[PDB]
RNA sequence: GGUAUG
RNA sequence: ACUGACGCUCAGGUGCGAAAGCGUGGGGAGCAAACAGGAUUAGAUACCCUGGUAGUCCACGCCGUAAACGAUGUCGACUUGGAGGUUGUGCCGGCGUGGCUUCCGGAGCUAACGCGUUAAGUCGACCGCCUGGGGAGUACGGCCGCAAGGUUAAAACUCAA
RNA sequence: CUAACUCCGUGCCAGCAGCCGCGGUAAUACGGAGGGUGCAAGCGUUAAUCGGAAUUACUGGGCGUAAAGCGCACGCAGGCGGUUUGUUAAGUCAGAUGUGAAAUCCCCGGGCUCAACCUGGGAACUGCAUCUGAUACUGGCAAGCUUGAGUCUCGUAGAGG
């Protein structure tokens, strides 16, 4: 059964990019939307929208640059089978700073850079080189 | 002040209950968070608890071979 | 610089696996002998019954190298 | 504990003057510097990458007259010190009293220097120091002792140093027969023929 | 292996056997020669290699190679054995130490003397 | 261009007669400033094999976006059964690498790098893994460009 | 119809 | 239309499980281990021929194994196509839309062969299993079995594959 | 491999050997010699541990054919769990306090002529406990929701038993 919706979201992005799809779409959730925002604001996706009310659908718009896909890598880190939390001082650097770790802190989901500046640890959702 | 909360798993002793405390701890090697359980023999003066209740307990002087904890309060009933 | 070998004459009694032979010497001791390298490479076949020269060692008088077949 | 063998063999093996003779006479006039020592010297074989690393290491050792255990410790120190391991290594070797006494021109060869130091003819900041390995620090004053200023070999050695390029990081009064280790040398101040990265690679294997 | 499986059953080390069990983690052992013979090697090689069967102080009984040209060992000689297989002799895991106890040094040897128990000329 | 011979191997086909031996040469060439190519040449004799490899290497050179004689970030390369890991190092580290990786990194002009080859260490595959890894290495500039950011916002 | 072995 | 996360996986457990085989009792055309004879051959404990018993069939009970194979664990999601088959269904022979299934092939994956929306691709959950060859699926012990045996399962040693 | 080659003796013998291998007449591989390489008051050998070994793979591996998917199912414990709101604050995160002996390691110094050694101060001791906060995520509790999973209605095909 479906036991990791975030991993599903990341896989839709990874797979959508490899298929050169313009948009991908999925069942929405607060957290998926939270992650989409971080992706948008770091410029790994162009845009996103939640349409619908009873069964909301998240729709990410994917970015390409000189034909190639902008999201080179996107791996789930913390997962249901094995959760990963890091303190402020031991937050991961993805691609020596050139990528993001998306972190869930007590002040909401943000990049590892943002969590370092706030002085917050939290759950490592994913890497996005 | 220093208390543990946990769940009664036996009441078949006079004035005594077994209480299972549940801890969630990161595995030293593999990093997975594992549920682990401590079972304490507890002192229950008035036999007020029964199996399934959630109880607050505090450490105290020895009271028997196996009891060094005493019931503070019953938090939830079965 | 090597120590000297006793060359003794003898008769092959049985052929054993992998060019090993029982050989009764003149003195009457039955050594387990093996074919020389030179003979192996030059395809000199040894048989039951054959007359053979056996190089021996003082270190072990149960063993020898067949060096010549008559 | 020291190499007491023929000096020019070492040069001939490395294929370079390691400055193991005074320099009163050119090295080609004393030995076939092109040709490696021994009966099979003439046939120049291709070295492996290990061989290249090795002969680099051995060049530096033989220059400075340091055996392998002491040399390896220099490497370990140079690696511990902050900055560039290879650079540090050459700085340490340059620090050695025997080297300094040579680079000041009190000894003809680094071995003569070593004998001066060993025989209690050298003072650092007024005190006698008979240890070739002694690390001279910035602003130290290396000097000949009163007793050994009347040694003909010291006079001769100073003449020979004038012929060589004078080190900048040292400053010698030839008349007083004393000198000042002003600073540690920079990599640039030492000879560029030494490829210290090979040595660091060698010790990382 | 999933995490959960490793939590339940952790990764196990390969339990590494010694190649020299008779030594019982000693650098050498003393023994008495019960037999001193020769043996032919495995396929490609050809020789009569000098060996001895030796009973050690710890009761183990082993075969030990006798290296060098020529030896003085008999039955009942007291020798020191050390580790070291001989590739072409099945079941020979030990070498005899030349120039220790009853085993003599090799005569007239001038190179690798220390390996064959021979004093400097 | 620097030029390095990594490996020479004698191969053979069988024929009615007996065996026809021939030679293979694996080489890398690079400018010492983040251009590097490899070539693999075959011939009946080694020098011709090497020459063919050098010719092929010269025409098949990639660009690698270096950063002051080291890598931009950690990289993983894979080819066939050869997995290679390379990370940036400090000045004076040197090339800490094994063999086929070293050649590629030398001639590309990587002065300081830590590297490790896992899996198969067949030179022909390790070289491909290494160069693969280098060719997919992102600089700060091209990351900023793809993400629609400036280099300062990235860094 | 079994093509034992140069 | 209804319930409202009631789900997925599953050590141990429980059951089902080709054929041969075993027990008791039926049945017995054809076929056929064993066996008898006839040949073939250097021999021919075979292949070939003539026969032929157990067995093959039934009932009940046991056994629990097979190249029990897709040599591919179960569940869920995602990711270009082409040609078929089969079974529903909607709409006007055509145009859709579901289920199962055969073949080819793209990206990708793979040591390669190949796999390729029924993945061996991209991911997530849980379980089972591997760690050089031989020794050995053997020994010992336990459990199961009327037995045949099955299951769990080593080591010494030897080889440099 | 691995820095360093010749002659003579021997002739798959004697012997070498960590592995690959060498030795059967012109052996850079055995023994001696000359020459050379490496170490040096040591040098070799053996033993033993970690490394290289991503060869037990948490970091960091595999299972179609290389070793590896239970013959197949159901299913208890266990592991994992769609979506919204509230609440809780167990996990998690933050700050602080206590503690984490000294020695050792590391850093910056100081002393023995130097070094080893000795030594001042620091850092570290990745931990544990407590208190005070944060509340995104996970867990708990409460209430929901319908997209997972089911039930009902009508019908269809099928060597399912
Ligand atoms: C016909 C024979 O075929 C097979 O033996 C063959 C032998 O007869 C020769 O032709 C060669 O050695 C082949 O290489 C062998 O395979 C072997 N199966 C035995 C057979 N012979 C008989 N069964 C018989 O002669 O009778
Ligand atoms: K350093
Ligand atoms: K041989
Ligand atoms: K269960
Ligand atoms: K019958
Ligand atoms: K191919
Ligand atoms: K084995
Ligand atoms: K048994
Ligand atoms: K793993
Ligand atoms: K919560
Ligand atoms: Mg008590
Ligand atoms: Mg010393
Ligand atoms: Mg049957
Ligand atoms: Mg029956
Ligand atoms: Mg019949
Ligand atoms: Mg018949
Ligand atoms: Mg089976
Ligand atoms: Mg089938
Ligand atoms: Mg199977
Ligand atoms: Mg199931
Ligand atoms: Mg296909
Ligand atoms: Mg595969
Ligand atoms: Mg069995
Ligand atoms: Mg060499
Ligand atoms: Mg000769
Ligand atoms: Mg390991
Ligand atoms: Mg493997
Ligand atoms: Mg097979
Ligand atoms: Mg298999
Ligand atoms: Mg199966
Ligand atoms: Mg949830
Ligand atoms: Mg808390
Ligand atoms: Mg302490
Ligand atoms: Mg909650």
């Amino acid at each position: 059964s479906m036991q990791d919706p975030i991993a599903d979201m990341l896989t839709r992005i990874r797979n959508g990019q490899a298929a050169n799809k313009a948009a991908v779409t999925m069942p929405s959730s607060k957290l998926k939307v939270a992650i989409a925002n971080v992706l948008k604001e770091e410029g790994f996706i162009e845009d996103f929208k939640v349409e619908g009310d009873t069964k909301p659908e998240l729709e990410l718009t994917l970015k390409y640059f000189q034909g190639k896909a902008v999201v080179e890598s996107i791996q789930r880190v913390s997962r249901p089978g094995l959760r990963i939390y890091k303190r402020k001082d031991e937050l991961p650097k993805v691609m020596a700073g050139l990528g993001i770790a998306v972190v869930s802190t007590s002040k909401g989901v943000m990049t590892d850079r943002a969590a370092r500046q706030a002085g917050l640890g939290g759950e490592i959702i994913c890497y996005v080189a | 002040i220093r208390t543990l909360q946990g769940r009664v798993v036996s009441d078949k002793m006079e004035k005594s209950i077994v209480v299972a405390i549940e801890r969630f701890v990161k595995h030293p090697i593999y990093g997975k968070f594992i549920k682990r359980t401590t079972k304490l023999h507890v002192h229950d003066e008035n036999n007020e608890c029964g199996i399934g209740d959630v109880v607050e307990i505090r450490e105290c002087r020895p009271l028997s071979k196996t009891k060094s904890w005493t019931l503070v309060r019953v938090v939830e009933k079965a | 610089a090597k120590e000297d070998n006793i060359e003794m004459q003898g008769t092959v009694l049985e052929t054993l696996p992998n060019t090993m032979f029982r050989v009764e010497l003149e003195n009457g001791h039955v050594v387990t002998a093996h074919i020389s390298g030179k003979m192996r490479k030059n395809y000199i076949r040894i048989l039951t019954g054959d007359k053979v020269t056996v190089e021996l060692t003082p270190y072990d008088l149960s063993k020898g190298r067949i060096v010549f077949r008559s | 504990a020291r190499y007491l063998g023929p000096k020019l063999k070492l040069s001939r093996r490395e294929g370079t003057d390691l400055f193991l003779k005074s320099g009163v006479r050119a090295i080609d006039t004393k030995c076939k510097i092109e040709q490696a020592p021994g009966q099979h010297g003439a046939r120049k074989p291709r070295l492996s990458d290990y061989g290249v690393q090795l002969r680099e290491k051995q060049k530096v050792r033989r220059i400075y007259g340091v055996l392998e255990r002491q040399f390896r410790n220099y490497y370990k120190e140079a690696a511990r010190l902050k900055g560039n391991t290879g650079e540090n290594l050459l700085a340490l070797l340059e620090g050695r009293l025997d080297n300094v006494v040579y680079r000041m021109g009190f000894g003809a060869t680094r071995a003569e220097a070593r004998q001066l130091v060993s025989h209690k003819a050298i003072m650092v900041n007024g005190r006698v120091v008979n240890i070739a390995s002694y690390q001279v620090s910035p602003n130290d004053v290396v000097s000949i002792r009163e007793k050994a200023k009347k040694q003909s070999r010291v006079k001769a050695a100073l003449e020979l140093a004038e012929q060589r390029e004078k080190p900048t990081w040292l400053e010698v009064d030839a008349g007083k027969m004393e000198g000042t280790f002003k600073r540690k040398p920079e990599r640039s101040d030492l000879s560029a023929d030494i490829n210290e990265h090979l040595i660091v690679e060698l010790y990382s294997k | 292996a999933t995490v959960n499986q490793l939590v339940r059953k952790p990764r196990a080390r390969k339990v590494a056997k010694s190649n020299v069990p008779a030594l019982e983690a000693c650098p050498q052992k003393r023994g008495v020669c019960t037999r001193v013979y020769t043996t032919t090697p495995k396929k490609p090689n050809s020789a009569l290699r000098k060996v001895c069967r030796v009973r050690l102080t710890n009761g183990f009984e082993v075969t030990s190679y006798i290296g060098g040209e020529g030896h003085n060992l008999q039955e009942h000689s007291v020798i020191l054995i050390r580790g070291g297989r001989v590739k072409d002799l099945p079941g020979v895991r030990y070498h005899t130490v030349r120039g220790a106890l009853d085993c003599s040094g090799v005569k007239d040897r001038k190179q690798a003397r220390s390996k064959y128990g021979v004093k400097r000329p | 261009l620097q030029e390095k011979l990594i490996a020479v191997n004698r191969v053979s086909k069988t024929v009615k007669g007996g065996r026809i031996f021939s030679f293979t040469a694996l080489t890398v060439v690079g400018d010492g400033n983040g251009r590097v190519g490899f070539g693999y040449g075959k011939a009946r004799e080694v020098p011709a094999a090497i020459q063919k490899a050098m010719e092929k290497a010269r025409r098949n050179m990639i660009n690698v976006a270096l950063n002051n004689g080291t890598l931009q970030h950690p990289v993983k390369g894979v080819h066939t059964g050869s997995r290679v890991f390379m990370q940036p190092a400090s000045e004076g580290t040197g090339i800490i690498a094994g063999g086929a990786m070293r050649a590629v990194l030398e001639v590309a002009g990587v002065h300081n790098v830590l590297a490790k080859a896992y899996g198969s260490t067949n030179p022909i595959n390790v070289v491909r893994a290494t160069i693969d890894g280098l060719e997919n290495m992102n600089s700060p500039e091209m990351v900023a460009a793809k993400r629609g950011k400036s280099v300062e916002e990235i860094l």
